[PDB]
DNA sequence: CAAGACCAATCTTTACACTCTGTGAGTATTAAAGTTACCTATAGCGCCAAGTGCGCAAAGGATGAGCTAGTTTTT
């Protein structure tokens, strides 16, 4: 019934507004101190309403000397109820006295029936104010619209971490005001002459004891409430997570009948219960609410037409918000608090309702996780995953473990939007430049895909004046339509460019499209984490793996070496013995220090012949960078793969120089060549643990991290000034 | 925050008064020959020159000294966020409507209370020597001693940039007193500029009273100022004010609705309709916008001429444009406050697809 | 430093044990009753430690008469301390005196020497028994031992749900038993006299204050620790998150330099937190325990080798034990409680240690969450998932809702190896028949993979004796291993089976299989989806899909489709055009009555042709099931797609008919033909909405669905009879 | 015309002087430690020297190019 709620100078709000209730609201964030102003100045204007003498609310700032509390109620259904001709009881007439007499008295005969159209709303709005001297002020000067409103909107206030399990307070006041009887007409005397004559071995017995015991127990006349508390225990049969489902079942079975719509707020529905109990629970409200639905055909008795009351919880369990989201759907809604710059509590909703069925039963945790992040970086194969997740490499950057990683696709960014929820999540999606270009080898010009037309029609904005710093952009734009066919040529067969380095383009494209969170690497991840700089780590890692991982497979290793050494060649044949002696193992037993230093002396023999041959058969620290990279399912130059270059058609040379090596020598790390197999991990850690063994100071190993890997260290820096820049708001 | 020594050497004068430090020279006062006396109407504009050192002192001054200090809710001008919209919002609630206007604001300001308000940010101690003080020092940059009136000393003139600030900052006491009169009455005030709105939600006469504007009066005396009885307005149950039309009847918990008259829309109706009939540019550009290319800068470096055509259909592009935005703000405004009525936003919604459909029209007609 | 506990016959234990301790041990389980129990036992046992009078713990049953609690201390570094020639103390002499000299002076000069003094652990032993008068027995009878037990391994206890921020006794009781000054030096008369020096006008003033406040005052004298905590507070500077946090670093910190090793027990650490503050609390506790870490390499002043404290956590988050398992790793281990058949506590360790770096970094909430899970389904594509995980399907049966699906890989299944943890979390892993049996066109046999073979390998069990029914599993072995070659013969061009059906031999190898938690499929998801019997339902489903979808491009429906019917035959070119006047759209716009009757017209006009078309084309009525089933990346009979027909060069005409029908006829169908798309989601709730519609009992539908569907039915029949079978166990 | 109603915060507390160690009758009578403060600041557009500037606003090639700027309110 309530429909907006208006707080001005009050606590921490300066001016905050919240309309668009649901039926199954909740309240998320980190901010705890504006969930509890906020239960604060609704309790408070709640015990105002009932006259009770309560501490007024602070103010946030002094230089101003009112602050204002405004409550607005959809008061329709009541309005119908009212105004029917086949109603004539006190009650209705009452109604019609102090809601929607005042209000129709100053009306005429031409907007009556406009106000009867069967699809307009009615609303009263009430407002209080409290002034410097501690003084409040009604904008409505009747305590009786006070005491009706009260009476036909209440509000139950539930804890579920301090709750007393043996106290049934709520219950027993939701029961006697959710009611349709009147208890009055039951005579007393009767009640107990039933009674005597039902318990008694002589007439008029249990009369004698009642007078005994009322002569001496004679105090204050029982009230109607526990009259008809004592008449509802009398016809019953019996008297932390219990509680709550029987006090929600209980208000959403009894408001069916009536007019009166309450309003109940839920404090951390999860304390002390385990995940599938929350998610039980939520399924449990969820059947409740759907069994007492009346919609199209569903129909027949027991199913009814009348409005749910609203529910608030605030939870900071993502199983809760997780259910609350697959099982409602549309009558639900997520607010998220936050703060400000200077300091201040603000209200936002976080999108929260997917079209797409797919997403909704595909629902995990994940995406519930997703809510309570501050900084959220969007990215779309496995490989970020684990380069971004890497313990090691996030030890050194105690500011960018604070952010989640996600893999999302181009339908899971639509119908997640990440867009509207803008201010209170920052997030970063991050791309390849081969969704904006694509080139080819054949015809030696570019094209641009789709979604690069998307962004360029967003950028273009029409219907608008002029201004200093627009036309330059959209020059820019123009520049990128000039990119439709750029012909450009291309060295070493399609592999290489000799001009128009992507670098510059990937750079102006950032520049424009940083206003749309955005970032497009210029290569792969793996293009970044292997690159000039970092062939000799790359070499030194290959060596390690060369020297500890492979092992003798016969059980006995000096006779087997022996026998290998002594039927293939130490130098020409070096290639067979390293193929039938060495195997990959994961346990690795220790020899005896002749066959050590044979197995030391083969395994350096074997290091330097794949040194030379690779320095040999390759021109250049360009061409081994490149092998390398489009080994390890990649692409590099023209943005063709391996796999592509084959169907292509084009550098046959190269293709089978690198399948020779892969049927050869490296052999042993054909395993580790497929995507998403672990050398990334082990890679980073390699280097990390040599160059803290290197390097002793905490700033020159980064400075050296810097150096060998330029593009992810500029990602997570920007990242962490970008968090560091919004941590003063987004912090409880 | 608090204004020092050092503060004003690495972030008020930067490079425009760095060299009367180490001369241990006082800092000169705007003199008359740096400014202008643009004139409009019975009003005088004080201009200044772009290529001056106060000018960028005044830029300074503004960006990093006078946007800290507090200042009142109530004022709804001047402000990073405020709005002629937010001005009129909180009147909604109310069935009596009061305006009032204050007489010659900018030049009822006395230096003096300007000092004053801000002598708390600013330490007291010495710039130049012991011959000039920080404070006094600041203020010459943001004074003019008026030419019109020698009897009277420096005055803050209106063509100035730090001028909105400073009477925001100085205006402060005056709008707690009158927030403070009228909690206790139950009326709900709002100001902008020297604009202030009462609006009372209960049935009774006291803003058609004379005890009312009595007491403004009385309250805004204290620092000598006026209210001009030629722009006293007190009505019921609807107010225009400058075409924004505010109606309420109401007996109890009512809300109200925020329109626009026809003759606030006027202009652009007929510029739609002369569009419409195809009506040249020439006689569009002249006799509604009234925007006119004179001949003393027609192309000043360029005899090539000919150009009439694309000066016209932009600056008239620009027109609609901005009408546009306007529209597009008062939307965004009833979306998030809901005080908009439904048959004003079936008119606004029909006259901004009019506007996009003709904008499209003048764009393919150029293309073409 | 505890090593074992063992309750006998004690509240709901029978016979537990409790051995292989950790640092960061972590408690989860549905029983709470059990972890009460567990600390209720261990309060009671050091309760009884320092002599104080508590009632004694209840009995499980009646029929016993005794109650024993049994704790083992591995008192090997004190051992070691006291035993050097170096000490030369009062309190080494006394521990040796009180611990280490009854057990060794009844030993010889052989076993003290060169038998003891090497690599030996050194245990003590401690009994308490309780009788059934409510009598309390020691195994050892000297107070002196159960103090110095007590005072040598203190044991904490923090309860954050109902914690006093205002109470500083915790970390007062840390503080003062964990330094190594005595206090008794300090004399009052100096102190006093120093502090009368410092402030005073006139000498003597302020000791002639305290003299003459003392007299007034006079009460009994400060202890010992009174008078430590006073001279901490002096000597500090100043005095549920951040008090639970300074225990811990207290704790770690204090500790480095004493021989005192505490026991701290934490129950609900995240209650009332946001899960970026557990995981910061985690993340913390780590950095603080490998700061004083001095292994290998690592030296220098400030780290140590002491060993760290034991500490117990009581959690029900996922992110706690996500950050534990990811950073301490091979220091913590995971119990599960759960419950027994009759009713008991019992205690079992859970895999947390992985020897895969890729997997702990990438370790995510949906790991942790597969610990907080009764029954878990392992399946290998993203389609099981959208299946099931069908809302309305799940919602016909409330009992295969309790399950969680995961997708696992070969690695991601050993990595987590949930054969450990058979007994406390059943599991089931569904795939596929491919996975086992290889069948070829070319060559006529069958195939068997590695994993068939691993399987037999395990099944297989030599070094055994003979065993009445166990037979019968050796011959299903011999069987399958001469089913090696199993020629057969194809129709239809390689496509169909002569007479296999690859259903008794899934049966047979399920049977075989069961007891190792596995379950193959006949046939695919889609294939199950998908049957002779669904045929109806999918027609239904594409016309529904006709009737919705598609709608007119043109703004003007009347006249496009009156030029396109004027222009296109309605019956020889429907073809042309449906494909130019009816598109795919997200909003459906609602057309004129004519205009309906029209699109109506040629909707019915353009099903009937393609029904003709499809009963014309195919006869047997079972490659229209292949077709449909294979053209939704599926696989039928001989295990074949469209990928692998392609480059196997079979069935020519197969292929090329179901390319013309793809780009022909069903263009629109198209986008909702690939992998991961959702039309499983779609197709389930439009079926399960028509046979809800039809038939109004809950079991006519599920009879209906059963028949429908057999396969999927079936296994959702087995897991909700699993899962029956262990409700009660499995459930708090 | 003249008028009572003349903001908040300006850092925060805390506390006897004496010669006498228990007592004090000025014509107009706070102040010194502790403990945090905090702001904080950078290119129309491009180029080379890489921000402290210079040049140009025709390309281009160092001074022909060539060229405008939205609504409303206060006022």
């Amino acid at each position: 019934t309530i429909e907006s709620i208006r707080v001005k100078n009050l606590l921490s709000f300066d001016d905050v507004i919240l309309r668009d209730f649901r039926d199954i609201n909740c309240i998320i964030g980190r901010n705890n101190v504006g969930k509890s102003n906020l239960l604060k100045v609704i309790r408070y204007f709640y015990a105002k309403l009932e006259n009770k003498k309560v501490i007024p609310l602070d103010f946030h700032t002094n230089y101003n000397a009112v602050g204002e509390i405004t409550f607005t109620f959809d008061t329709t259904r009541i309005k119908k109820i009212v105004t029917s001709r086949k109603n004539n009881g006190r009650f209705h007439k009452h109604i019609y006295n102090t809601l929607f007499k005042s209000s129709s008295v100053k009306l005429n005969f031409e907007e009556l029936i406009a106000r009867k159209n069967s699809t307009n709303k009615s609303f009263f709005s009430l407002t209080l104010t409290i002034c410097k001297d501690d003084s409040v002020m009604w904008s409505v000067d009747d305590p009786k619209v006070r005491s009706l409103l009260a009476t036909l909107y209440p509000f139950l206030y539930i804890e579920t971490r301090h709750i007393d399990l043996y106290d049934w307070n709520p219950i027993w006041k939701l029961i006697s005001n959710l009611n349709s009887f009147n208890f009055d007409d039951v005579d007393h005397d009767e009640l107990v002459n039933f009674l005597d004559e039902k318990i008694s071995s002589r007439k008029g017995d249990y009369k004698k004891y009642i007078d005994r015991v009322v002569s001496v127990i004679d105090t204050k006349p029982y009230t109607y409430k526990e009259k008809v508390i004592n008449y509802i225990k009398v016809a019953i049969k019996g008297d932390s997570n219990k509680f709550l489902e029987t006090l929600l079942h209980l208000l959403i079975t009894l408001t069916r009948t009536e007019f009166i719509s309450p309003i109940v707020y839920i404090d951390e529905p999860e304390v002390g219960l385990h995940p599938k109990l929350a998610e039980s629970f939520v399924s449990n409200l969820n059947k409740i609410y759907s069994k007492f639905k009346k919609t199209s055909e569903l129909s027949g008795p027991g199913r009814y037409k009348t409005p749910y009351p609203n529910i608030f919880y605030s939870t900071h369990s993502p199983s809760i918000l997780k259910q609350t989201i697959k099982l409602f759907g549309k009558d639900q809604q997520v607010l998220h608090f936050s703060k400000k710059k200077d300091g201040s509590t603000r209200v936002n909703k976080i999108n929260s309702t997917y079209s797409d069925e797919r997403f909704l039963n595909i629902f995990s945790d994940n995406e519930a996780r997703l809510f309570f992040s501050e900084y959220i970086v969007f990215v779309e194969g496995a490989t970020e995953l684990e380069l971004f997740r890497n313990l090691s490499l996030l030890n050194l950057y105690p500011a960018f473990s604070l952010a989640d990683i996600y893999d999302a696709n181009e339908v899971i960014l639509a119908n997640i939007n990440p867009g509207y929820s803008k201010a209170s999540i920052p997030f970063v999606i991050i791309k390849d430049i081969d969704t904006l270009i694509d080139y080819s080898i054949k015809t030696e010009k570019f094209s641009l895909r789709p979604l690069f037309e998307k962004m360029i029609k967003e950028l273009t904005k029409e219907f608008d004046y002029y201004d200093t710093g627009f036309g330059r952009v959209r020059k820019e734009i123009d520049l990128f339509s000039d990119i439709q066919s750029s012909t450009k040529k291309h060295m070493d067969s399609g592999l290489f460019f000799k001009r128009f380095s992507l670098h510059n383009l990937s750079s102006r494209i950032n520049k424009v499209s940083r206003k749309l969170n955005r970032y497009f690497m210029t290569t792969t991840i793996e293009g970044a984490l292997i690159n000039e700089q970092s062939l000799p780590y790359f070499f030194n890692w290959i060596g390690d793996v060369i020297l500890t991982q492979m092992t003798i497979n016969n059980p006995n290793p000096d006779k087997f070496i022996e026998a290998m050494r002594r039927r293939y060649n130490i130098k020409s044949q070096v290639v067979p013995l390293f193929k039938s002696v060495f195997c990959i193992g994961l346990n690795h037993p220790v020899y005896s220090s002749a066959v050590d230093k044979q197995a030391l002396r083969i395994k350096l023999s074997f290091l330097n012949y794949l040194k030379r041959k690779v320095y040999s058969d390759f021109n250049n620290e360009k061409e081994i960078v490149l092998a390398l990279r489009l080994a390890f399912g990649g692409k590099t130059e023209t943005q063709y793969t391996l796999d592509k270059l084959r169907k292509d058609g084009e550098a046959e040379l190269f293709r089978e120089k690198i399948k020779n090596y892969k049927n050869n020598e490296l052999f042993f790390l054909e395993p580790q060549m497929t995507k998403t197999s672990g050398w990334v991990t082990t890679f980073l850690n390699y280097t990390i643990e040599k160059i803290t063994s290197e390097e002793s100071d905490d700033d020159r190993i980064r400075q050296k991290l810097s150096f060998i890997f330029p593009e992810i260290i500029s990602i997570i820096e920007q990242a962490s000034s970008s968090i560091e820049a919004e941590e003063s708001s987004l912090t409880g | 925050i608090l204004v020092d020594k050092v503060f004003y050497e690495k972030i008020l004068s930067v490079e425009s008064f760095k060299e009367n430090i180490i001369t241990q020279s006082a800092i000169p006062k705007i003199s008359n020959k740096e400014v202008r006396l643009i004139s409009s109407g019975s009003k005088i504009f004080y201009a200044i020159n772009n290529t001056s050192p106060h000018s960028h002192v005044q830029l300074r001054l503004n960006r990093f000294f006078l946007s800290h200090i507090p200042l009142n809710s109530a004022a709804k001008a001047f402000v990073r966020g405020g709005s002629y919209l937010k001005y009129l919002e909180p009147h909604i609630y109310g069935s009596s409507y009061c305006r009032l206007d204050i007489s010659s604001f900018f030049n009822n300001i006395s230096f003096d209370d300007v000092k004053q308000s801000l002598s708390p940010y600013i330490k007291d101690e010495y710039l130049i020597g012991t011959e000039q003080k920080l404070i006094d020092a600041i203020l010459n940059s943001v004074g003019y001693e008026s030419p019109i009136r020698k009897d009277k000393g420096m005055i803050i003139p209106m063509g100035f940039r730090t001028s909105p600030a400073i009477s925001n900052i100085v205006f402060r006491k005056m709008d707690l007193l009158i927030q403070d009169f009228c909690a206790k009455k139950g009326v709900i005030y709002s100001r902008y500029a020297d604009d202030m709105l009462f609006s009372n939600p209960r049935e009774s006469k006291l803003l058609m009273s004379d005890y009312f504007i009595d007491e403004i009066s009385s309250l805004l005396s204290i620092m000598g100022f006026n209210i001009n009885q030629s722009k006293y307005i007190s009505r019921e149950k609807e107010i225009s004010i400058n075409g924004y039309v505010i109606e309420n009847k109401g007996g109890n918990g009512s809300i109200g609705t925020i329109r626009l008259s026809k003759s606030k829309l006027n202009t652009v109706l007929k510029v739609t309709h002369a569009l419409a009939q195809n009506i040249p540019y020439k006689n569009i550009c002249n006799k509604y916008i009234k925007v006119r290319l004179k001949e003393k800068n027609i192309k000043y470096e360029s005899k090539k001429d000919e150009f009439e055509k694309k000066y016209y259909r932009d600056q008239l592009i620009n027109y609609l444009g901005g009408y546009r935005s306007y529209l597009i703000s008062l939307v965004k405004f009833h979306s998030e406050y809901k005080c908009v009525n439904s048959d004003f936003i079936i008119q606004i919604n029909g006259i901004l697809n009019d506007i996009q459909n003709h904008i499209q029209k003048i764009k393919k007609n150029r293309r073409l």
